[PDB]
Parts: C-alpha cells; structure tokens; sequence
C-alpha cells in the first residue's frame, strides 16, 4: 500500500502528478503547489463527508491558535455553573492529556474575570453627586451600610450584600460600549459630533423571593437593566434610539444590585436597608456622567 | 392615601398577568348564563355548583378542557376563543344572548393582544386605533347585558384594561417592555446559585453569589456564547 | 487567489486537474485519489521545512486525528461528576470558540463507552456453571430477581 511505503517509493510513484500539478499551477496559479495540493485534498475529504478531518486540517493552517481566550474561558467556567475546585481538577486532566495549555489555569481567570465586575471603569460626573463619595474603584459594599452594633437600638442582624448603584451603572455601559458603537457605525452618525446627548432609560425592578429551601428563609432581589440609548443631538431630536434593549424580559439581561435576608411584608427593615439605593437614585436624575467610550469621554443623563 | 411613599413608581399595568380576573369573570358569566341570574336573581348554594360542573363537563365534551382550581396562562388562553364560545353556547337556553356574548368575545380577542405586545405602533397599529371605540362598545354590552353583576362590584384588572390602556400605550411606547416577570424568572437562578457555589458562611455567601449572579448577566460573555 | 474562494468556484477551478488526478488514481493505485493527494501535500510540506506540521498531519491520518482521545473524554465527563446537559453546552462553547474539534459529541460519546460496561465480551467457561444462564451480553439486570408480585405473599 502506497502509505505503508517509505518516502523514497511515494516520491518515485508519484513524481508524475507531482510535474502534472506543478505545470497545471505554474499556468494558472502562478505555481503555488502548496495553496493547489492544499485546496485539493480538501476538497477530496469534503467529498467523503469527512469534516471532522478538513476542519481540524484547516485549524492547523490560517490560523493555528490552540489558544483558548481567558474570557471565554471564564465565560464557560460560571455560564454552565461549573465549580471552581471542579475546574481546577479539568484543566489539570485536560493539560496532562494533550500537550497544550487549552484551559488557562485559575488564579489567571480569576485575574482576567476581575476586570468586568463594578470598580474598574474610571469615570466622573459633572457635578459631583449629591452626599456621595467621589471614590470610584470601593467593590461590594457591605449591605448593612454602617450600622451601630449596639444591641441597645434596633438589632444590626439583617444581612445583605450590595454595589453601589453608579459603580454598576458605568460597569453595565462600558459593557455595552460595543453594541453603542455599533449603532453609530449602522447609523452612520457623526463620531466628533456624537459626544454630548445621550439619554439611557433604565427600568428597576424588586420582587420578594420566599424560602430558600436547604437541609435564611426569605429574600429580596433589587436588580435592574439596560433598556434604551437614544441620542439627543442635535436640534429637537424628538427620539434617536441608538440601541433598543430586544430581550427585556428575558432574564439573561437583568442584573442584580442588592440583596436582603428580609421579609417582603413588614416595611421597618425593608425601608432601613434600602434607604440608601433611594437617596442614590433620587440624587442621580440631574447631574451628567462623564464616561471614556471607544476612546472618547462623552456625556450621559438618566 | 394614609402613608408617607418613598419609592417613585411609575405606575403601570403589570402585562404578565394583566388577564386572570378577566378569564375568571368570563368563567362566572359563564356559569351565571347556563344560570339564569336576570331570572332567578337569588340562586341557592348548589344551583351555581351544578351550573359549574354541567359547564365543566360540556367543555370537557367538546374542548376537552378538564376542570381547575385557578386560571394559569395556557388554560386562560385557550378559555378565550371563538370556538369555545360557541361550545358554551350550545348550553345557554336563549339563543339572544349567545350571540352577545359572541360579539362580547370577538371584541375581546379583537383587543386583547394590545397589551402583550412588544410595540403595537408597529405590530398592530390596527387594534390600538379601533381600541378607544373597541373597549367603548365592550363597556356598553357589559352594562346593557351583564349590569345584574358589575352594579357596584369590579374586579381590579377589569378597570385597568377597560380605562387607560391606550392613554397607557401612548404616554410610554408598550406594555410589555416593563414586565416584572423577567426578574422573577431570575428567582430560579439565585436559589439554585445558592446550592452549587456556596462558600459557606452568610457573611461570604452573599459575595460570591452576586459576584456569579452579575458575571451571568453580562452582554460580553454572553456574545461569546453565540452558538449561531 | 485560489485560497479565499468559495466550495464552488474552487471546484470549476480545479476541475480539470482532479480530473487528471482522479484517471491518475484509476491508473496506478485504483481510484484512492485520497491517499494520494494525502501524500501529494505529506512530501510538498516536508520540501517546504516545517517538518513539524507534516509530524502533525501524519499523526492526524490513521493517528487520534480528531483532536483528542474520546476515552479521556468521557473520563472527565465522569471524573468530575459534570452533569450531561452541562457536558452538550460546553461542547458548543468550545466548538464555536476556537475553530476546532477538540471535546467530542455526545452520541459517538455513549457509544465509544457502551463497551467499558460489563456485557459485551464474549467468553466462554469450561466447565458451564452450576444453574447459571448461558448468555454474556446481559447488562443491567433488575435486582428484584423475579417476584410475583401478587400482593398476597410479603410484596
Ligand atoms: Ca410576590
Ligand atoms: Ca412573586
């Protein structure tokens, strides 16, 4: 059989449609023999169903990553609820089976992953806010929000957890950056003229959640999301959407920013815990915020 | 108003359920029809029962609709339908009020979608311009017909599809696009994060459950999740 | 270029030449033009110095040439409790990333496993059992072992 031969016999047999297809290609495809067999052992499996083989083929010329993005890396550590250690022991296994370093390892992801939760994204606001730190970078603040322990008062119990709502904002924008400059590009707007009046309509929502059931029994979930940006340049403008939000209901598009170990009925610690959201969002309606997107710092209202 | 409101809401019709009460009076006119309520004004507490299961079973004939305890979604939708109407038709002794009640649910269908939709201006322009005379003539049957039970009692629901509805579309744009439903679809993510990525000590647990909840909800990694 | 064109207009491109390889593949090694071109492209890329692709693309025909071996596969299907649906949405993840095969499907899954179960190799025993049945393909047998279940006697 011709490949159970060395490569002096398969030289020696096939010499012959080795000058055929170098003449044919030297007349038509200025003699590039390796882009001619190339495409015709391709087609040669496309024939036979064999997919598998001339994609993996294909893989291995133009291009021949064998790198796995550290995004979706992450992405398909948590979108599938995969656990960590789990993920830990995969990768160990996927790496010690075959040669490569498919699956950048954990501390990595987790570096990688650090850069798209709230607290990153530099911004300012014009004017400052009304009874808010200027701090930009604070994380999830403990959602007790400074409570004096003495157990004299009120009891400090109720636990929760929290952003700040302008840190997830300016997090929920320059993740959908993409799609805004998107919409400039379909659009086809002004990019130097585009920098000043954008209006962003957010929809709120805060439901209970009964019994967390286990071997904490209630819950609240104060979460909210992107619906519209439109542009308010630059004469009435009566409405320019740049982007409507298409899935609003689905909940793959609702984020969450607090969350409370309360009671959906008495009004008491439901009110104490989520004070300041209100102080926040009521103080947030009139100033403008200042964000740098695709380069450019452009204004935003709300 | 006897309370101190803190919370801005802008108070609109929740689109998700925005239907059982309408369903559910439907069901009663209904059993009252099979009943003779403008006859017999002072039924007794067996007259309505057997009324309900003659109407059940007759369904149950011809829609095959066994009987229920409360309207969900799929039993509401297929109780509204022309079809079904003319089922229990079949039933009602008069034959004048059948076809009111025909007309009654024709105009119902004819403006029920009005509200689920996305953006009728563009989906259904049609049914929000006949709406304002649709609703009109919907009241007008509802009173000539039906005033032996809508004298002084309305369920909630039927007033706000009845009044505002159009004024509701046109000062925002839809009905729809402000479902509440969609975070209460994200209930069956937050306890279920509970289970699998625990920590866990209530003063962490939190942390990492919202730390996973918002990288779940993220435009970016979902755009890598593309499967075309 | 001939590279960045489309299925079809390669092959009315090409047609001709494969033509000529095809009557070439009837002529000396019986119309296995697969092997050929195989070999065609094995020696053009060895003249060409990468020697390390032409190790690669020897080591993909009659080698695992689809990436990685399905057993370690279903190792790591199991080897950490992951769940099946979970199993089928990773593998989308991976395919559609990066332009590879690399995790293999789910039914050629089940069937490269079918024959790690007991049941499936044929044996024989010398002498045959003591009231034991003759079969060997047998899996899973219900342990309840055959009651009547007539409620008269203990269930
Ligand atoms: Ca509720
Ligand atoms: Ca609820």
């Amino acid at each position: 059989h011709l490949l159970s031969l060395t490569r002096r016999a398969q030289k020696h047999r096939l010499r012959d449609l080795k000058n055929q297809v170098k003449t044919f290609a030297e007349k038509e495809e200025g003699g590039d023999v390796k882009s001619v067999c190339l495409t015709l052992f391709l087609l040669a499996l496309r024939a036979g169903n064999e997919h598998k083989q001339a994609d993996e083929l294909e893989a291995m010329m133009q291009g021949r990553g064998f790198g796995l993005h550290p995004a979706v890396c992450l992405a398909i550590r948590v979108n599938t609820f995969l656990s960590c250690s789990q993920y830990h022991k995969m990768y160990r296994t996927v790496k010690a089976t075959s040669g490569r370093q498919i699956f950048q390892p954990l501390h990595t992801l987790r570096n990688a992953e650090k850069e798209l939760l709230p607290g990153f994204h530099q911004f300012e606001w014009q004017p400052a806010l009304k009874n808010v730190s200027t701090s930009w970078d604070v994380g999830i603040i403990d959602g007790l929000s400074g409570w004096t322990v003495s157990v004299d008062d009120v009891p400090a119990d109720t636990i929760s957890r929290r952003f700040r709502y302008d840190v997830a904002l300016v997090s929920a924008l320059k993740d959908l950056e993409e799609d805004i400059m998107e919409g400039l590009r379909e659009r086809a707007l002004d990019d130097s003229m585009c920098t000043s009046g954008f209006t962003v309509v957010v929809k709120e929502s805060c439901d209970g959640m009964g019994d967390v059931s286990e071997k904490p029994e209630k819950a609240v979930r104060f979460s909210f999301t992107i619906m519209s940006i439109s542009i308010r340049l630059e004469g009435e403008d009566d409405g320019i959407t740049i982007f409507q939000e298409q899935k609003p209901n689905s909940e793959l598009s609702c984020r969450p920013l607090c969350l409370m170990f309360v009671d959906e009925s008495d009004h008491e610690t439901l009110t104490a815990i989520l004070g300041p959201v209100v102080a926040e969002r009521k103080a947030m309606m009139e100033s403008r915020l200042i964000i740098s997107v695709g380069g450019l710092l452009r204004s935003f209202r709300f | 108003v006897s309370a101190k409101p803190f919370m801005e809401t802008q108070p609109t019709l929740d689109a998700l359920h925005c239907d059982i009460g309408n369903a559910t009076e439907f069901y009663k006119i209904f059993q009252d029809e099979i009943g003779e309520v403008y006859q017999k004004p002072n039924p007794s507490r067996e007259e309505r029962r057997r009324w309900r299961s003659t109407l059940d079973k007759q369904l149950r004939k011809k829609m095959k609709l066994k009987p229920v305890m409360r309207m969900n979604g799929n039993y509401a939708r297929r109780l509204m339908t022309r079809e079904a109407v003319e089922a229990v038709c079949e039933l009602v002794p008069s034959e004048e009020r059948r076809e009111a009640l025909l007309k009654l649910m024709d105009l119902y269908l004819q403006m029920k979608p009005v509200w689920r939709s996305t953006c009728p201006s563009r989906d259904c322009p049609d049914q929000l311009c006949q709406y304002s005379y649709n609703s009109q003539q919907f009241a007008d049957l509802l009173s000539s017909m039906f005033k032996y039970r809508y004298d002084g009692k309305i369920t909630n629901y039927l007033h706000k599809t009845l009044a505002h509805v159009p004024e509701i579309v046109e000062r925002d744009g839809s009905i729809g696009a402000w479902a509440s439903e969609g975070n209460e679809s994200g209930n069956k993510l937050f306890r279920r994060f509970r289970k699998m990525n625990a920590r866990q000590s209530k003063t962490f647990e939190l942390e990492d459950i919202l730390k996973h909840h918002w990288l779940y909800t993220s435009k970016y990694l979902q755009k890598f999740m593309e499967a075309h």
